[PDB]
Formats: C-alpha cells, sequence, structure tokens
C-alpha cells in the first residue's frame, strides 16, 4: 500500500470553500491522534466523484499552515503590538466589555414609546464559513444579548435573490441542484463565472452539452467559462435588464411561451387594479420627497371574497400577461443593442436558442450569481430572468429552474439560521415595534380564501412557537416572545443593514463589533470608509484562522497605531477538517462532516468560543445584575453541550426539533422526547420545539439524515440524478422545488424522458412532491399567497416589473428607456458623490474572482501553491484602452475612483473589448478583490478601496459590479 | 502498461491538476510574479512537474481561442532521455515494465543533466542547480501500483484527464477525436503511437506550446 497514507486514519469531509459541496477524504496521522497528512477528493461523492478544483485540492496547505493563529492576542488601545493572552483572560474581558456596553445602550422603549428591548451600540458580522449548528447558536446568543445589527456575507452576496425568487416562486433558494444541470437542453450562464467560481459544476454543464445542450455565456469579459461555451456574447456591466427585457419581448411577440403552463401556473390571468400605471421611468405612487413607492397603487383587483380576479381567456386589458406585453414593447433589438454593446445578430442568436426551450419537453436553465446581484437593480435583474423561465415552462422541471449559485460552503445555511437583521431562523421576520404581541406578529402573515391555494406560510404560528420553545422551553411562546429584541416599524429595513452599520460606525454610534469569520476591512464596499470607521470602536472581537486586515486595521496603510483607541481581541478558530457539523450547499443539501485531526495549537471550534463567552456573560449578570437580564439568564444552552464541549449533534437534534409532551397532530400520535419527523407535525401551542422548521426532517428517529451516504435510486430518480438517499435537503428532501409545475392537471410529466414526479397508481413517484394533494387540485407554488408564478410582483421597492436604470456611477448622462437615469428609490448615503459621465473617471470599473483565490484571500493568500498561481493584484483592460493610455502588457497601473486608489499589474487582452454604447466606445477596467495589504509581500490591496457604499433599495447590497474609474500608467521603480 | 488521454476540448484551466500534483508530493512553491498573464509558474522547474500554459489566439467573430495546456512528461514508450542517460550511467532513468512510467532516480545527479533535457523532444526534464538531480512527472507511479488514479487525473473536474490501459485510452482518444472534430476541424492527437500521455488538441498543437509535439 502507499507509505504516505499507511498508518493514518481516513475520515470524510465537505470542502470549506464554495457551495458546490464537494466531498473530501482526510488522512490523519497515528489513527487520528496526529496532524493531517493528506486531503483529496471523495471518489464516492455523487457531486464531484473525487474531483477537486485547486482550492479544494489545497485544503491540506490551509489546515497544516504554520502562519495559523496559535492562541488569543490582545491589542491595547493606541498599542502597536499584539500581546499573547489566555482564553480565560480574553473571554472574561470580552464578557466585561459586552456587559458594560449592553447596560449603557439598552433601549427598553423607542422614541414613540413602543417596546423594543434591543442593544443599540453593538453589531456582529459573520459568518457563512461556520457549520449550521454554530450559526444557529451564534444568532440566538446575539439576539438574547438584544442585538438587532446582525449581518453576514449574505447581505453583500445573494440578499436580492431571496426577495426576487420569493416574489416570483415563494422561496429564495436555488430551485434545482448541481447534478440536475446535466438534464438541461440550454445552459445560459449570465452574471456568473461558473468554470472559475463553481468549477465542479462544469462537470455537469459539460455532461449537458454531451447529451445535446447548447452552452451560452454572456459576460463583459471572455473568461475560462467562455472558452468552453458554444456561444459567447459580451454585455456591458449594469445592462442586464435591457438584455432580458428584450428576451421577454422576443418571447411574447413570437408566441414562444408555453401557453398551458402560463395560463394555469403563472399569475398571467390575474387582473391588476386601475391604480397601477407606469410613465417615463416611474410606477404609480412615487413620493418624490421621501424616495418611496406607495405599493397599494399596485394591488390586484379583488373579487367579492378577497381573492384576485382571473380572466382565464387572457383578454382583459389589465390581465398581467397583457400589461407585461405592453411594459416590454420598448425593449426592441436596436435599443437593447445600443445600450448593452451587444450586436443585434448576437441578441437574435442567443434569444432564438434560449426561447426554444419554450416547448413543454425542453428545459433551459440560468446559472447566475454576483454579476446580477451586486447592483442597484439586483432584485429586478433576477425578477426579469424568473419571468422568462415561467413564460418558457422551465420552473419545476428537470434541467430548468433558476440556479442562483450560492457562494460560501454554508451561506445557504447561515441565512437559514437568520444571521441577517430582518430574519429569525427559518425566514420568519424579526418583529418590528407594531408587533407588541405574538398575535399581532402572527397576523402580519397574508391569508388566501382560494381553496386551490395552499398558502403554506399560514403555518408560521407553529414555527414561531416551536422556535421560542427551543430557546425558552420553561416559558409560554407568548411570554418568551418579549425576551427577543425588535426593530422600529417606521424605518426602511436598509437602516439595519451592512452599509448603514458602517455609516453609523463612522459617526461614533457603535462601541463594539464582532467580526466573526469575515474580513470587512477588505470585503465591504468603500474599504477606506470601513477602515477609518473601525477606528471609532471602543472594542472589536475578531474570530478567524489568521491575523488579517480586519484584526490589524490599526496598523494598515496610512494608519498610526498610536492615534487609534480600539481594543482588539483576536481569537483563533479551527479549520473545517478539525470539527464535526453540517454545511448546506447551493442545492440545500445539508451534509454532515467529521473531524480528522484535533484542533491545531490552542485554537477552538466557534461553537466552543461562543458558548464559553456567553456563559461568562450569564455569570456576570447572575453576579451583578444590569439591564433586562431575563433573556440571558433563561436561554436554554444546556441542550447545546456534552462532556464540557459544544455538541453539534445535540444542536442539530434541537434544530430538527422534538415533542416536549405526548401529542396528536395530522391525526397521528407521538411520544415525549421523540424527534419531529417533518415540519407538518409542528404545533403553535408549545407541544413542540424546533430551532429551525426547515430542519424538521433532517434528524428524525431514523437517525442523522444529513450523514446518509446512500447512492441508491429508483430508475426514474437515476434518470435525472436526485440521489434522494445522499444526505438531506430542505424542504423534506424536495430536491427540485415547484415540481408540481412539471406535470399537467392529470399528473403526467411535461417531459416524460426527464420526469421529476409522475402520478402512477395512487402515489407521486420520483422526487418528494412539492405540496400534498391529488393532481389538478392545488396551485403548484405552495409558498405563494395566491399559489401562482408571479410575472407581476408588487412587493418590490422599484415596482412589479423590471425596468432598466443605469448604475449610480455610469458612463451615460441619459437613459434611452426613460427620463429616470438611476433607480428612483436606490439606497445612497447623502453627501457621497457619484462619478456620472465624468471625464476624471471615464471607464466602467468592475470586480470579480479567479479560480485560484477565495474571497478577500485572507485564506488563500496564506497558501503558497495558490499565491504561486496568482501572486498579485492585476488589472484586465482591452488593447484599445491600453493604446489610449500608453499601457503595455505587464506595466504597473493606478486604478482610481472618487473613493480611493491602488496599483496593479496590467493584463492587456482581446478578452476585453470596448462597448459601443449609443455610438460611443466605452472602456472597462476589471479588478480581482482577493488582495490585501497584510500578505503576501507585493500582492497589492483590496479593489474595495474603489467601490461605492450605495446599492439595492430592497436589500442594501452594494454596487461592486458597476462603478466608474480612471486607469493611468505608473512610472516608478529600478 | 498505462496511458493518459488529455482532452483539451474540456479544460477550464482550473489548475486543480497543478495544485493536486504539489499536494500529493508535498512540493514547495516557486516565488512568482504577474508579468501580464494568469500563467504561473511560467515554466516547469525542479519543484514544478506540471504547469498550465495559457495562449490567446484569434477566432472569427466574438471571443478568442483560449488555449490551455497542462504540461507533463509524456512517458515515451521508447524514451530518448533514458538513451542519453544510459551513455553516462544505467539506473539513472528506468522503465516500469508493468505501468510504462519513465522514472528518474537519484543517479540522475551523475549524468549530464543538460544533455538529458536536450534529448527530450518535449523539453520536459528540469535540473536542481544545487544537487544536479533531475525531476519531472513520475506518473504518480506509486499510486498507480496500488490501484489509484494519478493525483492530477482524480482531481480533474471536466473529463479532461483520463487514465487506464493503453487499449481503452487509445479507443477513448479516437472516439473523442471524431466528436471534437465536428465542432473543431483542426483537432489532432499528439504523437499517439509514441507517448503514454496523448493530448487531444483543438487546433495546431504548436499554438498550445512550441514543444507540444515532437
Ligand atoms: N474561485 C472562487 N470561487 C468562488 C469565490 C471566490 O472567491 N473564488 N467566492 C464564492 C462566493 S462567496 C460567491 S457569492 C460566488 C460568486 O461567483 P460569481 O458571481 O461567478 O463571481 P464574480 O467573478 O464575482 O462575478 C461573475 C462574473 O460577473 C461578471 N460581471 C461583472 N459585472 C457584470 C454585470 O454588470 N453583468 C453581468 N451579466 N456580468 C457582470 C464578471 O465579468 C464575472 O465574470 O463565487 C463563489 N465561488
Ligand atoms: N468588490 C467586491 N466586493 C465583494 C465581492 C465582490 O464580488 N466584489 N463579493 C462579496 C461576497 S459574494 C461575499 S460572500 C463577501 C465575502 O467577504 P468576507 O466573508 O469578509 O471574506 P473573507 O473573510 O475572506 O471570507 C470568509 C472568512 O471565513 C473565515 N473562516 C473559514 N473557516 C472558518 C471557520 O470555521 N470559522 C470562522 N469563524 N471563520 C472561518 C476565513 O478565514 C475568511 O476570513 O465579500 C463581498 N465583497
Ligand atoms: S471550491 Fe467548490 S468546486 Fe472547488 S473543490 Fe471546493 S466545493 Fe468543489
Ligand atoms: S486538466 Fe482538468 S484539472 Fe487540469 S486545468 Fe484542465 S480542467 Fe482543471
Ligand atoms: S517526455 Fe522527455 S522526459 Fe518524459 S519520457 Fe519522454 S523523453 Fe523522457
Ligand atoms: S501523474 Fe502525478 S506526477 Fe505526473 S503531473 Fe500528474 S500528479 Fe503530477
Ligand atoms: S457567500
Ligand atoms: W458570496
Amino acid at each position: 500500500e502507499l507509505q504516505k497514507l499507511q498508518w493514518a486514519k481516513q475520515t470524510t469531509s465537505i470542502c470549506c470553500y464554495c457551495a458546490v459541496g464537494c466531498g473530501l477524504i482526510v488522512h490523519t496521522a497515528k489513527d487520528g491522534q496526529g496532524r493531517a497528512v493528506n486531503v483529496e477528493g471523495d471518489p464516492d461523492h455523487p457531486i464531484n466523484e473525487g474531483s477537486l478544483c485547486p482550492k479544494g485540492a489545497s485544503i491540506f496547505q490551509l489546515g497544516e499552515n504554520d502562519q495559523r493563529g496559535t492562541q488569543p492576542l490582545y491589542r491595547a488601545p493606541f498599542s502597536d503590538t499584539w500581546k499573547p493572552v489566555t482564553w480565560d483572560f480574553a473571554l472574561t474581558e470580552i464578557a466585561k466589555r459586552i456587559k458594560k456596553t449592553r447596560d449603557a445602550s439598552f433601549t427598553e422603549k423607542n422614541a414613540a414609546g413602543d417596546l423594543v428591548n434591543r442593544t443599540e451600540a453593538i453589531a456582529s458580522f459573520g459568518s457563512a464559513a461556520m457549520d449550521n449548528e454554530e450559526c444557529w447558536a451564534y444568532g440566538n446568543i446575539l439576539r438574547s444579548l438584544g442585538l438587532v445589527y446582525i449581518e453576514h456575507q449574505a447581505r453583500i452576496x445573494h440578499s436580492p435573490t431571496v426577495p426576487a425568487l420569493a416574489e416570483s416562486f415563494g422561496r429564495g433558494a436555488m430551485t434545482n441542484h448541481w447534478n440536475d444541470l446535466a438534464n438541461s437542453d440550454c445552459i445560459l450562464i449570465m452574471g456568473s463565472n461558473a468554470a472559475e467560481n463553481h468549477p465542479i459544476a462544469f462537470k455537469w454543464v459539460l455532461r449537458a452539452k454531451d447529451k445535446g445542450a447548447t452552452l451560452i455565456h454572456v459576460d463583459p469579459r471572455f473568461t475560462r467559462t467562455s472558452a468552453r461555451c458554444d456561444v459567447y456574447a459580451p454585455i456591458r456591466s449594469g445592462a442586464d435588464i435591457p438584455f432580458l427585457g428584450g428576451l421577454i419581448k422576443y418571447i411574447l411577440d413570437n408566441k414562444l411561451y408555453f401557453t398551458d403552463y402560463v395560463r394555469e401556473y403563472t399569475n398571467a390571468s390575474l387582473i391588476v387594479g386601475e391604480k397601477f400605471s407606469f410613465k417615463d421611468g416611474l410606477f404609480s405612487g412615487y413620493d418624490a420627497a421621501n424616495k418611496k413607492y406607495d405599493k397599494s397603487m399596485w394591488a390586484f383587483e379583488l373579487d367579492a371574497n378577497g381573492v384576485p380576479k382571473r380572466d382565464p381567456a387572457l383578454k382583459h386589458p389589465r390581465c398581467v400577461i397583457n400589461l407585461l406585453k405592453k411594459h416590454y414593447e420598448r425593449y426592441n433589438l436596436d435599443k437593447v443593442a445600443a445600450i448593452t454593446g451587444t450586436s443585434k445578430e448576437q441578441l437574435q442568436q442567443v434569444y432564438k436558442a434560449y426561447a426554444a426551450t419554450g416547448k413543454p419537453d425542453k428545459a433551459g436553465t440560468i446559472m447566475y450569481a454576483m454579476g446580477w446581484t451586486q447592483h442597484s437593480v439586483g432584485v429586478q435583474n433576477i425578477r426579469a430572468m424568473a419571468m422568462i423561465q415561467l413564460l418558457l415552462g422551465n420552473i419545476g422541471v428537470a434541467g430548468g429552474g433558476v440556479n442562483a449559485l450560492r457562494g460560501e460552503s454554508n451561506v445557504q445555511g447561515s441565512t437559514d439560521q437568520g444571521l441577517l437583521a430582518h430574519i429569525w431562523p427559518g425566514y420568519n421576520p424579526v418583529p418590528n415595534s407594531k408587533a407588541a404581541t405574538l398575535e399581532l406578529y402572527n397576523a402580519a402573515t397574508p391569508q388566501s380564501k382560494d381553496p386551490m391555494s395552499v398558502n403554506w406560510w399560514q403555518n408560521r404560528p407553529k414555527y414561531v412557537a416551536s422556535y421560542l420553545k427551543a430557546l425558552y422551553p420553561d416559558e409560554e411562546p407568548a411570554a418568551a416572545y418579549d425576551y427577543l429584541p425588535r426593530i422600529d416599524a417606521g424605518r426602511k429595513l436598509t437602516d439595519y443593514f451592512w452599509l448603514n452599520i458602517f455609516e453609523k460606525m463612522d459617526k461614533g454610534e457603535f462601541k463594539g463589533l464582532f467580526a466573526w469569520g469575515m474580513n470587512p476591512a477588505c470585503g465591504g464596499a468603500n474599504a477606506n470608509k470601513n477602515r477609518k470607521a473601525m477606528g471609532k470602536l471602543e472594542w472589536l472581537v475578531n474570530v478567524n484562522l489568521f491575523e488579517n486586515e480586519t484584526s490589524s486595521f490599526w496598523k494598515g496603510p496610512g494608519m498610526n497605531p498610536a492615534e487609534i483607541g480600539t481594543e482588539v481581541f483576536f481569537l483563533p478558530c479551527c479549520v473545517s477538517i478539525e470539527k464535526e457539523g453540517s454545511v448546506a450547499n447551493s442545492g440545500r443539501w445539508m451534509q454532515w462532516r467529521y473531524r480528522g485531526p484535533k484542533p491545531y495549537a490552542e485554537t477552538k471550534p466557534d461553537g466552543d468560543i461562543m458558548l464559553d463567552m456567553f456563559k461568562k456573560v450569564r455569570e456576570l449578570y447572575a453576579k451583578e445584575g444590569g439591564a433586562y437580564p431575563a433573556p440571558i439568564a433563561k436561554l436554554n444552552i444546556a441542550d447545546w453541550e456534552e462532556h464540557n464541549e459544544f455538541s453539534p449533534t445535540k444542536v442539530a437534534k434541537l434544530m430538527n426539533g422534538y415533542f416536549l409532551k405526548d401529542t396528536e397532530v395530522g391525526g397521528k400520535q407521538f411520544k415525549k422526547g421523540q424527534q419531529v419527523p417533518s415540519f407538518a407535525f409542528l404545533t403553535a401551542d408549545g407541544s413542540t420545539c424546533s430551532g429551525n422548521w426547515l430542519h424538521a426532517g433532517s434528524f428524525t428517529d431514523a437517525g442523522n439524515l444529513m450523514a446518509r451516504r446512500d447512492k441508491t435510486q429508483t430508475p426514474e430518480q437515476a434518470r435525472i440524478g436526485l440521489f434522494p438517499n445522499w444526505s438531506f435537503c430542505w424542504p423534506v428532501n424536495r430536491r427540485i422545488l415547484y415540481n408540481r409545475a412539471s406535470v399537467d392537471k392529470t399528473g403526467k410529466p411535461w417531459n416524460p424522458a426527464k420526469a421529476v414526479i409522475e402520478w402512477k397508481d395512487g402515489k407521486w413517484v420520483g422526487d418528494v412532491v412539492d405540496g400534498g394533494g391529488d393532481p389538478g387540485t392545488k396551485h403548484p407554488f405552495i409558498m405563494q399567497t395566491h399559489g401562482f408564478g408571479a410575472l407581476y410582483g408588487p412587493g418590490r421597492e422599484e415596482g412589479p416589473f423590471p425596468e432598466h436604470y443605469e448604475p449610480l456611477e455610469c458612463p451615460v448622462s441619459k437613459n434611452p428607456f426613460s427620463k429616470q437615469l438611476h433607480n428612483p428609490v436606490a439606497f445612497q448615503i447623502e453627501g457621497e458623490k457619484k462619478a456620472v459621465a465624468d471625464p476624471r473617471y471615464p471607464f466602467i470599473g468592475t470586480t470579480y474572482r479567479v479560480t485560484e483565490h477565495w474571497q478577500t484571500g485572507l485564506m488563500t493568500r496564506r497558501c503558497a501553491w495558490l499565491v504561486e498561481a496568482e501572486p498579485q493584484i492585476f488589472c484586465e483592460i482591452s488593447k484599445e484602452l491600453a493604446k489610449l493610455r500608453g499601457i503595455g502588457n505587464g506595466d504597473t497601473v493606478k486604478v482610481s475612483s472618487l473613493r480611493g486608489a491602488l496599483e496593479a499589474v496590467a493584463i492587456v487582452t482581446e478578452r476585453i473589448r470596448p462597448f459601443k454604447i449609443e455610438g460611443v466606445d466605452v472602456h472597462m477596467v476589471g479588478l480581482p478583490w482577493h488582495y490585501g495589504w497584510m500578505v503576501p509581500k507585493n500582492g497589492g490591496d483590496t479593489a474595495n478601496l474603489l467601490t461605492p457604499s450605495a446599492g439595492d433599495p430592497n436589500t442594501g447590497i452594494p454596487e461592486t459590479k458597476a462603478f466608474m474609474v480612471d486607469v493611468r500608467k505608473v512610472w516608478s521603480h529600478p | 502498461g498505462k496511458m493518459f488521454f488529455v482532452d483539451l476540448s474540456r479544460c477550464t484551466a482550473c489548475r486543480g491538476c497543478q495544485i493536486a500534483c504539489k499536494q500529493w508530493k508535498n512540493l514547495p512553491a516557486e516565488e512568482t510574479r504577474n508579468t501580464g498573464s494568469h500563467q504561473n509558474p511560467p515554466d516547469l522547474s525542479y519543484v514544478t512537474l506540471k504547469t498550465v500554459r495559457f495562449t490567446e489566439k484569434s477566432r472569427k467573430g466574438p471571443g478568442i481561442d483560449w488555449l490551455f495546456f497542462p504540461e507533463q512528461c509524456r512517458h515515451c514508450v521508447e524514451p530518448p532521455c533514458k538513451g542519453q542517460a544510459d551513455v553516462d550511467l544505467e539506473g539513472a532513468v528506468v522503465k516500469d515494465e508493468t505501468t510504462g512510467a519513465v522514472l528518474f532516480t537519484e543517479l540522475t545527479a551523475k549524468v549530464d543533466g543538460e544533455s538529458v533535457r536536450s534529448a527530450c523532444p518535449y523539453d520536459i526534464p528540469r535540473i536542481d542547480p544545487v544537487t544536479k538531480r533531475l525531476s519531472k512527472c513520475d506518473m504518480c507511479n506509486d499510486r498507480v501500483q496500488n490501484g489509484l488514479l494519478p493525483a492530477c487525473v482524480k482531481t480533474c473536474p471536466t473529463g479532461t484527464m483520463n487514465f487506464g490501459d493503453e487499449q481503452e485510452m487509445l479507443a477513448l482518444a479516437e472516439k473523442r477525436l471524431a466528436e471534437v472534430k465536428k465542432t473543431y476541424p483542426g483537432a489532432v492527437l499528439g504523437d499517439p503511437n509514441d507517448v503514454r500521455v496523448v493530448y487531444l488538441f483543438t487546433r495546431d498543437p504548436k499554438d498550445f506550446y512550441e514543444h507540444a509535439v515532437a
């Protein structure tokens, strides 16, 4: 056998980088007692089959890295030095600062005198990089301390996708899964670099092509994805809506929609109120003064029973499908070409190819991510594509869907666990101030009187009650509800989000920050604002693998440590392979992973760090009292622990949930202490606890379903690779969502050759059906109020149809579609100037990734094989732009915006070409944002020195993908 | 013995293979810089046995022909490197009679390294200037002798890398050549009767690398 592996124990794990969720084999020396000796792919894993991209293939170099933190370090105010300290010192002092800050900043009641019970002066950032059990424990810890400013990666990543797809379909999640790409007949990759950023996905994309699919990449750059597609079309950054509205128009004009699917399954028939109009950029109900829409102007006309009226002939002028045809009739080839840079020929070619999946037995799929989300119009970009998919019958089918590609390993899961300011675990809203009782909270939920509309959210009362009974089990739901903090009902939700946290930090309003597995000194847009802002904190707790640009902002570029009063605690955490837990992939596959080696040096898993820190805070409250100590004293944390350690297994069981009492539910009978087998059998009365309802099914009486490694399939399941016995996906192992739309009212597949489910005997066969009920008896979209795929979606801040607006910094003074240049209700901070068609910043700036690095490169900048492949910040420009600026391939260049400047090596390439925008060449400058001042030497700093703190009014995601810059040659050096 | 079939019509230049090879052998990193290309390291060296070469060529209409070449020893059926090395000292270059692997030993430090390199039609061997030892791809021969795929083949996500018996891989190379030729009319197999690493190139192999073929 192999000398290297021989006397080493083998364990299975899941890649700690992207949301594909590839399987690892780990070898640990001396049957598990020594260090990792080897990490490589798990040949048995149904997603990667042993494959790893270079980030997965280098995990050994990350885990066995002698630059890793070894113990806590403390930076005294105005100090230029780290001091080594004990966990006992570090966690007692932090507990002290938490309490001191909580006591001095606690709001029992707001201005208006409503109850809110919230800590104003502490914020938390993180983290999508933690295991699902740690994320849920972490949120509950911070909420029990009264925090409302709780944010992570999701805010600045796929936040717009959740409302965009929820509005369209009922849920915000990726609709299909990685193995399902192979079933597609046309893969459109757009706002995505999937060969670089989801590399194992390309195994399945290429397998689609092997079985007859066309692969289309639409991107402002020619990339490693583009090299391997049949069709490449350029598009200018910030011009997706025109491209997609074009395609809506092309589909409607040429009768390429799936008629039966549109009539029965979309809100096509539903009649909108005479109140709805649209004129020269603005929907009806614009309040100019306050930058806000009166959404009530967009309501459907109700019948007599409070149900939206339907004309199933599609003749009424106020049918959605007729206002759709009217809204997108401006989006003609010549206007789209003129504003995208894309030629008429290329639109025609891509439109003809995609629109052809219209047929019932064809499936087209979109793979999108940050090229669409990181925009002032991000929600509307994703809405426009959701709409196209419904017109073409691609929602619910094998090889269809909206494949919103999630980023980090557990971003799907951290979001599920409510590490965002607007949501508790399971996407139940954070209460605002009007919701003074549980009844007033639960009564927010919209009702349907349509007997065919499941409107499944109506069960929210059960999930809220089970949630409070997981936290506070010796209490009534209604009494425990008062222990949890609330936001103000009069304030835009963007007030509670990433960009406004940093704006408030920059005015002195924050005393403490947890930077828990995030690097906002490099990851946050407008990095110079953030670096100065952190200097206004009294304390900062950085939990991470390595010293970094956040931990050490006080000794960054242009900083004098002696001027900066921030106390910093750096607490070193352990890598993925040194702990047990689950991570949820883009497909909602919740996968269990085991420990290989013991934690390195004095590093600790996050669960243990946060559990220790909370106990010391509870001890301080027991001993001295202070502000509202009840939430802190009463939080059930004894269910989180075993042999004096944090217990991921017992936290998973509690997130799945269990009966506190014997009970009868769904007319079925259950013992006390029994695991809730499904969210169906949860209750509003206190009979059941469940930390996260979406987890009810994950850990039943049959064992840990996330730990299943069973590739067994029926022949129908094998035809489209569901692998329903590999781990567990939410909800209740529904692998393809909205699968009711994949059949006719009989329950026969639209594509028998690629069937998701079929009515055969008296059973649904294939996937778990997405909603109970015989064929034809229910609307297929069970999380929607009205039960339909929304073509018209009136809950969105900018309006119920996508409309093109230029980025807040744009190369045009004038918008060809309307007199509204920018998004009329865009999130912006007064006094922050915007380079609009300014000669000083004449070029489009964009930021993106490479295959070989990860996020801010905090991790991969430490990994010598990945630095070897991509050693330093580069700048991609066309030959045309390089000629204009006298820039030679390999020259040093300085890229600048209103907000900052940095140097980079120029990559002059034909892979970037100028954009003919209204007859004028517009040049683009591309930067990767993986670089930072701390390491390596000569790597460069973060592209976020350039980016603006403005963005989407629905989610506050920054516009990191489209801004304005200059580039000049730099003449320095021997 | 064994053969690689390397279908460059599927390569995303992810560099999984480049990092997989260093992980399996725990090789060090070279000190690199960006000189206006993703390519790095720029060449094979004593400590880099595989690197992905990046060439930009033109095509009609939009985009470019982006040509990815993951370079490695071809494991010649009749290796000139061994012929050259046997002139100075037998045992410096040996052949696995079972796998076909061409293998460098420590006795390479006793032979004229620059003449071994110059005898290689693919310009593959690399010398350590300190010890005068030669290195290159060793076919992950120890993994192959124990029923495992080479590190770079197991890691590959796209079906670019393929390994197995010479009969199954030559039958694969021919099947795949005929499909790729439909969508790439200049596609050719690299010296397929002479090496155990058979590349399918989508156009003139010289566009991928000057030493792509003999
Ligand atoms: N290798 C690697 N993989 C990663 C990551 C990483 O850091 N490195 N990070 C992970 C994370 S957290 C995330 S969220 C995902 C994101 O993955 P992607 O979204 O694929 O990442 P980006 O490369 O940032 O953006 C994709 C593409 O958007 C294009 N683009 C820029 N502006 C526009 C525009 O206005 N419109 C359109 N249509 N395209 C535009 C860029 O040219 C780029 O090719 O990747 C994940 N995977
Ligand atoms: N200009 C620009 N800015 C961007 C983007 C862009 O495309 N362009 N992308 C945005 C997106 S999609 C995202 S997701 C954000 C990401 O921004 P950040 O999350 O701030 O990026 P990093 O901190 O590098 O990435 C994850 C961190 O998790 C840490 N980590 C790993 N394992 C563990 C663990 O077990 N515990 C803990 N506590 N930490 C761990 C890593 O060490 C690393 O520091 O950046 C955003 N910013
Ligand atoms: S980074 Fe993503 S694609 Fe690469 S090995 Fe990890 S999970 Fe797989
Ligand atoms: S041969 Fe395979 S692993 Fe290597 S760069 Fe190409 S696709 Fe990536
Ligand atoms: S490619 Fe060169 S180094 Fe490799 S076996 Fe052939 S002659 Fe020897
Ligand atoms: S066969 Fe082994 S030694 Fe040769 S390139 Fe691949 S991983 Fe490296
Ligand atoms: S993410
Ligand atoms: W992300």
